[PDB]
RNA sequence: GCUUGAGUCUCGUAGAGGGGGGUAGAAUUCCAGGUGUAGCGGUGAAAUGCGUAGAGAUCUGGAGGAAUACCGGUGGCGAAGGCGGCCCCCUGGACGAAGACUGACGCUCAGGUGCGAAAGCGUGGGGAGCAAACAGGAUUAGAUACCCUGGUAGUCCACGCCGUAAACGAUGUCGACUUGGAGGUUGUGCCCUUGAGGCGUGGCUUCCGGAGCUAACGCGUUAAGUCGACCGCCUGGGGAGUA
RNA sequence: GUUUAUUAAAAACACAGCACUGUGCAAACACGAAAGUGGACGUAUACGGUGUGACGCCUGCCCGGUGCCGGAAGGUUAAU
């Protein structure tokens, strides 16, 4: 459910919402909290090493569980709540043996029903089973690059992976962006796609808005002076080079990949 | 409670479980109080086209009539069981009981 | 339509008898009953533009025969959509 | 005709190639030609009976 | 050369070219020829001469391999394809079958436009 | 669609495909999806069939 | 009050009627691989295009989308638009046979409301083929075209809008009467069913024709004949179905 | 909303929104002789860079120059 804003007072006119009820209206699970303390963009020399952060709300961490360990042990999702660490939600399960744990709430997933870890679970959206186990051409999150790391693979809400291959040891995956990736076999993999689509249809409205999801103004480059930015001065407008970082490497098609260690993983980069 | 005519294959190597499930199946139908009228098995019989290539197979008809939701969950047995390629259940046609 | 039990059981009801199939308020209570099965089916699919059209042959009839039997007999009127829990 | 199992019957009402012979060949009142057609369909399906004659 | 002494021979013929391709019961080809590949290019390489010229220099180019009996699979409609398969027996082979494999859909595919000519 | 014979054969005489695919069916299927110059066109066939 | 109009019930029949879900087989395209080699494609002829970085042809495996050959028929169903593999679920109507019931409950309909091809529009998907736009090649005096090679929106799905067509039997709806012939399709009754028959009786439909009508052409028991009820519309061409 | 603390508050900066481009995670990128840290306890519906700057109707032609991306045949081409 989007929902457009009605126009009183501008900075609501544009607004657009992604409202669900099915969200918990309420306090998270307490010990699955922690302390995440916000950085500014500095690192541990108080230098700004990434540009634009600041601000916005204070947020408490949330362990969600990526490995997914706890195998053939059925899970009845108690309920879903809001993340406010990522772009999809968080579900709230809890195990026959009574341990409550946070997983990333994939699509069709509602309150009071069954999920499953494990070799001989079931394949059906929410199990978290291993790459050998799947069926080729299914889509899956979660997914792990190494085996028993953790889920990195389509982690976002709205985003799948498609199983395109099983050759031997490997499974050939189209990732998200289109690259086609070889993963060992052995990782899990968690079913279905995770499930916030609707996240990409907000429209945010005012400037205020980006501003309490921490992220601060941009300077233009060519709005600076020469010494600030290699995009700089000129006498009203004034581009007249080829478009750079501030630290004058080329933006607007200039590769930089290089890795050379993950390149066998690699079939195909993404179009 | 109507009628209906259960035909399909299965997959030839598993074959040794064919009366098994047929027991299983008809055993649903006795779950719903509906009764079953005919049960052929008709052989492992070759197949006109191949299919996962897969030639000569094992076909099974049956002719049950049933209330339609158990009918609907040996529809959803069709579909998982790996077991089972080509089913195809039919019509009332009320009650039949003879060969071809 | 309408299963034969549910019109035997219909007539049953809203007759004089059985057999007595044709009377009005008989005729009202079946269009009635199918006019409530159907609002089930319609809440569904909801784009099934002609059985709707079937559906509003048996509304139009249904009105036609509620304005007979209102100005032929008004106390079976009265009792008759007290019964059927109709005109709102 | 009304059956799809006697593919005796519905191969002799049927080409060499698979493809359903029309009733201004073989007689076959128009009814029994429209459940001959679709019990060849359901044969078909089945496997008794080929679709063509390059599977 | 591999001593093969059994193929199929795929002619394609449509309507502007016919293309004749000897191959084994496997399907790997052993040579083909093209009416357009000797010489008459243009409204020349769609005849039935042109299909045989190119048959007659299919069979040759598999001399290497000893083929006695082949299969004929056709395919396309063409000016060629009739007079194809009777310099195939003009050379010598045991022509075993003569299947039609042109491709029909079962409504498939929207076919093109064209030609208001 | 095949043919085969044994020993005794001179000609090809496959006039299976004068019978099915050739001459109609193949030239039928190089040209427009309509919807309306066939209801036409076997109007016309239908209306020329006539004594 | 009454049953000859209208309707209800019982039993069947035929059907691409509708909506939802699933599945199948051919084919096109793409991808990966084997064989193999100099062209392929295209046209009136050509060229652009693809091709020794290995095309086209051919075989194997996979993906995906759309449409559903043959049956197929001046065949069927639907108020009209329209609806074509097969299967299930939900559902509308029609017709027939005998009998029962209600008892004029009927017909038409301005405003009103609904449905309404295709193209188009909005949001979100999908995207194999085809293809407005577009690009290139030709043709030509020119060629913003026809032809060729590509090709995006679109066509496909969900929901909403639009609200029109040579939306046409260019024929409003309902009812009654008025010579015939040959068919098609779907019921039903009777007779040695002595077979793929004989005799009837309904529903829908096609072709030809009689009287009659018509300016003529033609219509002709499905009327454009002979009447009745109600509605819609017309009033010289253009301007203009425009401001 | 922000800005020249102390002659310029503005049409300038910012902005939501749009697009291009990089980035498959030990991410690109940044600070750092390095270790490490930020990006982010995030994972392409995400993150970085660049331009434009609600919304509405739109965004035409040019790839010769400079850049970038891709190609590998041939010419030239370092250390060795």
């Amino acid at each position: 459910a989007v929902v457009k804003c009605k126009p009183t007072s501008p900075g609501r006119r544009h607004v657009v919402k992604v409202v669900n009820p099915e969200l918990h209206k309420g306090k998270p699970f307490a010990p699955l909290l922690e302390k995440n303390s916000k950085s500014g963009g500095r690192n541990n020399n108080g230098r700004i090493t990434t540009r634009h952060i600041g601000g916005g709300h204070k947020q408490a961490y949330r362990i969600v569980d990526f490995k997914r360990n706890k195998d053939g042990i059925p899970a009845v999702v108690e309920r879903l709540e809001y993340d406010p660490n990522r772009s999809a939600n968080i579900a709230l399960v809890l195990y026959k043996d009574g341990e409550r744990r946070y997983i990333l709430a994939p699509k069709g997933l509602k309150a009071g029903d069954q999920i499953q870890s494990g070799v001989d679970a079931a394949i059906k959206p929410g199990n978290t089973l291993p790459m050998r186990n799947i069926p080729v051409g299914s889509t899956v999150h979660n997914v792990e690059m190494k085996p028993g790391k953790g889920g990195q693979l389509a982690r976002s809400a709205g985003t799948y992976v498609q199983i395109v291959a099983r050759d031997g040891a490997y499974v050939t995956l189209r990732l998200r962006s289109g690259e086609m990736r070889k993963v060992e076999a052995d990782c899990r993999a968690t079913l279905g796609e995770v499930g916030n689509a609707e996240h990409m249809l907000r429209v945010l409205g005012k400037a205020g808005a980006a501003r309490w999801r921490g992220v601060r103004p941009t300077v233009r480059g060519t709005a600076m002076n020469p010494v600030d930015h290699p995009h700089g001065g000129g006498e009203g407008r004034n581009f007249g080079k080829h478009p750079v970082t501030p630290w004058g490497v080329q933006t607007k098609g200039k590769k930089t990949r290089s890795n050379k260690r993950t390149d066998k993983f690699i079939v195909r980069r993404r179009s | 409670m109507r009628h209906y005519e259960i035909v399909f294959m299965v997959h030839p190597d598993q074959s040794e479980q064919v009366p098994g499930m047929i027991e299983r199946y008809t055993a649903a139908i006795t779950g719903a109080e509906g009764k079953i009228h005919r049960l052929e098995d008709w052989g492992r019989r070759q197949l006109a086209y191949p299919i996962n290539k897969l030639h000569k197979a094992h076909y099974v008809l049956m002719n049950v009539e049933a209330p339609q939701e158990v009918i609907d969950e040996l529809e959803t047995t069709f579909r998982f069981n790996d077991a089972v390629i080509r089913s195809m259940v039919m019509r009332t046609k009320h009650a039949v009981t003879e060969a071809s | 339509s309408l299963s034969t039990e549910a019109t035997a059981k219909i007539v049953s009801e809203f007759g004089r008898d059985a057999n007595d199939t044709g009377s009005t308020e008989v005729q009202v209570a079946l269009l009635t009953a199918q006019i409530n099965h159907l609002q089930g089916h319609f809440a569904e699919h909801k784009k099934d533009h002609h059985s709707r059209r079937g559906l509003l042959r048996m509304v139009s009839q249904r009105r036609k025969l509620l304005d007979y039997l209102k100005r032929k007999d008004v106390a079976r009127y009265t009792q008759l959509i007290e019964r059927l829990g109709l005109r709102r | 005709e009304i059956d799809y199992k006697d593919i005796a019957t519905l191969k002799n009402y049927i080409t060499e190639s698979g493809k359903i012979v029309p009733s201004r060949i073989t007689g076959t009142r128009a009814k029994y030609q429209r459940q001959l057609a679709r019990a060849i369909k359901r044969a078909r399906y089945l496997s008794l009976l080929p679709y063509t004659d390059r599977h | 050369r591999k001593q093969v002494s059994d193929g199929v021979a795929h002619i394609h013929a449509s309507f502007n070219n016919t293309i004749v391709t000897i191959t084994d019961r496997q399907g790997n080809a052993l040579g083909w020829a093209t009416a357009g590949g000797s010489g008459f290019r243009g409204s020349r390489k769609s005849t039935p001469f042109a299909a045989q010229v190119a048959a007659e220099r299919c069979a040759d180019a598999v001399k290497e391999y000893g083929i006695k009996n082949l299969e004929v699979m056709v395919k396309g409609p063409g000016p060629g394809r009739e007079s194809t398969i009777r310099a195939l027996n003009a050379a010598g082979f045991r022509i075993t079958n003569i299947t039609d494999v042109t491709p029909i859909p079962h409504n498939g595919c929207r076919p093109p436009k064209k030609r208001r000519v | 669609i095949k043919v085969r014979e044994n020993e005794p054969f001179d000609v090809a005489l496959r006039r299976f495909k004068r019978s099915c695919e050739k001459a109609g069916v193949l030239a039928e299927v190089r040209r427009r999806e309509f919807y309306e110059k066939p209801t036409t066109e076997r109007k016309r066939a239908k209306a020329s069939a006539v004594k």
